[PDB]
């Protein structure tokens, strides 16, 4: 026991006041190798959980909270801290709390003004609490110390509730934790799947109910650019679509949803949007196509899907930056009718630069003579590795003068193309019917 | 990785997309048993004028058998028996066939469909 209770409970009172000055950062270190004590760390943890509890003269801590109004932090009549200030002491709490993850109070407390996995479940309740639940800093940090700490029904209620309410990185750690906590139990697999798969019926089903309205609005607009009010909650950041895809890119996470009404009226309306001759329309319903083809095209329907709606599709792809053989529309990689020549041009250099990732390339000279370049080249580089042809060429005329080398690869690209038709090399002759085109030259055993 | 392409695509992929004067191809189309105020023609220019510039290259490709625009304007297009220009036949056969091409003569046999959009559709089922 190398502090006592009451030096502590001096320390713990620095993470009420809110001092820009302060350094908390090696004040968490000082908690931390305190804490490397068992009885320490346990009496702290439980006095920070107890703050953070009753967040949702020595002791006179005046915080400008709002306008107008200096809250003092501590209101000692059993002693509370002021609504105004607790979103401070909450974040602070949780500031060293993640630390703390990585690796009585208040009666103390009142004697001096007068003068890992079991809490685990503390914590998850914590997300009820209103200051918490309001906050989306509070929030990203109380899910980035779950998912510290993951390393039972409500309380994954609430988790879940995260992500059907509302952060892509706080979010992106209560998809960790319900991984991790996946990994734990079977039961509590199934049942934190089994109440996601909820939630995202009942996302579905208010989702319908927007494009609904959104199709019902389309013809209107119709039967008599588009800025249709329905798209604005399509549109938005916080969009059931995004809480949507984001379920089910958690659910199909996990693996390792009927919605008939939704899916076919998700098409109609997209062949409503495409007949109504515009074209970026289309992409208020892109992430419900994405879940579309997550939850088929497992790792058919939707391939009919991506017939009837081919042309929007490749509009989705071709304005989307997502990667087409990283994203989700990879799977039709194969069906390859179903892409636009561009589309399919840039796959081809993302996916060969892909492959070839690993290659540095250097530049690399090659040495030709104009009345010889073709002979040159082949004597140079015919020997050549690929990936010595996969470096950057720049090519040397004997005794000419420097010059722009990308025009100067552009005339040795042209001069190579043409001498490839000089008949002394034998390599193409011209179809006798277009006698315009060229294909081998079958007298090229010469 | 490349056989994403098409036979077509990768013409278009080692020579490019070309740039379609279709002023000089209209100045240098022959019709034979369509005219040049027939509707199905009307239809064949809004079509082809709606068409992006790939399959404008594959029409040229479907017609000629290349995506090569002659240097000098369609008035030098090459067929078998020297300049060919680009021709539109009627074809008088049922109009549930596709359209049908003899690039050595750039011979088009387009039957008579009955609207632009069934035109349209037929014709970009073709290229």
């Amino acid at each position: 026991l190398l502090l006592d209770h009451e030096a502590l409970s001096c320390l713990l009172v620095l993470l009420f006041v809110d001092e820009p000055k302060l350094n908390t950062s090696r004040l968490h270190r000082v908690l931390r190798n305190l804490c490397y004590h068992a009885q320490t760390r346990h009496w702290v943890i439980r006095s920070l959980l107890s703050i953070l509890q009753r967040s949702s003269s020595w002791l006179s801590v005046s915080m400008d909270a709002a306008l107008g109004c200096r809250t003092n932090i501590f209101q000692i009549q059993t002693v509370h801290i002021h609504p105004q200030a607790a979103p401070v002491v909450c974040r602070h709490v949780l500031d060293t709390l993640i630390q703390l993850a990585k690796v009585d109070f208040w009666d103390l407390l009142v004697k001096l003004d007068n003068m890992e996995a079991s809490p685990l479940g503390q914590l998850m309740n914590m997300l009820s609490h209103p200051v918490i639940r309001r906050s989306s800093l509070l929030t990203e940090k109380l899910l980035r110390l779950l998912s510290l700490i993951s390393i039972g029904l409500t309380e994954n209620q609430l988790q879940l509730s995260v992500e059907v309410l509302t952060s892509e990185e706080g979010l992106e750690d209560a998809a960790n934790v319900l991984l991790q906590l996946s990994r734990g139990d079977s039961g509590t697999r199934d049942t934190v799947l089994k109440l996601l798969l909820n939630g995202a019926r009942h996302l579905g089903y208010t989702l319908c109910k927007q494009i609904g309205t959104l199709l019902a609005e389309l013809r209107e607009y119709n039967l008599e650019e588009l800025q249709l009010p329905s798209m604005s909650m399509l549109t938005s950041k916080t969009s059931t679509q995004k809480f949507f895809l984001r379920v089910l890119q958690v659910i199909i996470q996990l693996r390792d949803l009927s919605l008939d009404e939704l899916w076919d009226m998700l098409g109609e309306c997209l062949k409503e949007l495409e007949e109504s001759h515009d074209q970026h329309a289309v992409l208020v319903l892109q992430p419900a196509v994405e879940a579309f083809f997550l939850v088929h095209a497992t790792e058919q329907k939707f391939l009919r899907f991506a017939e009837t709606h081919r042309t929007v599709l490749n509009q989705i792809l071709r304005q989307s930056t997502t990667h087409l053989a990283d994203g989700p529309f990879a799977v039709l990689v194969d069906y390859i009718r179903v892409l636009d020549f561009d589309v399919k041009r840039k796959y081809f250099r993302q996916e060969l630069e892909r492959l070839d990732e690993g290659l540095r390339k250097e530049d690399m000279a090659v040495h030709v003579r104009r009345d010889h370049v073709f002979e040159d080249s082949y004597r140079e580089l015919h020997r050549k590795s690929p990936e010595e042809m996969k470096n950057r060429l720049y090519i040397v005329f004997e005794g000419e003068e420097g010059q722009d080398a990308g025009g100067l690869l552009r005339e040795w690209y042209m001069i190579i193309s043409r001498e490839m038709f000089n008949p002394m090399y034998a390599l193409f002759r011209t179809s006798p019917g277009d006698r315009v085109t060229y294909t081998i030259n079958p007298s090229s055993h010469c | 990785l490349i056989s994403i392409f098409t036979e077509q695509e990768l013409e278009l992929l080692i020579s490019g997309l070309p740039t379609i004067d279709i002023d000089d191809l209209k100045s240098n189309t022959e019709y034979h048993k369509y005219q040049s105020n027939s509707i199905q023609i009307q239809w064949f220019w809004r079509a082809l004028r709606s068409f992006d510039q790939a399959d404008r290259a594959k029409f040229l490709q479907f017609v000629t058998g290349t995506s090569k625009v002659p240097l000098q304007g369609f008035a030098a297009l090459e067929g078998m028996n020297g300049i060919q220009k680009f021709q539109i036949h009627r074809d008088d056969r049922s109009t549930d066939r596709l359209p049908s091409a003899h690039t050595c003569f750039n011979q088009l046999d387009l039957p008579a469909y009955e609207s632009f959009e069934k035109l349209r559709h037929m014709l970009l089922l073709a290229i």
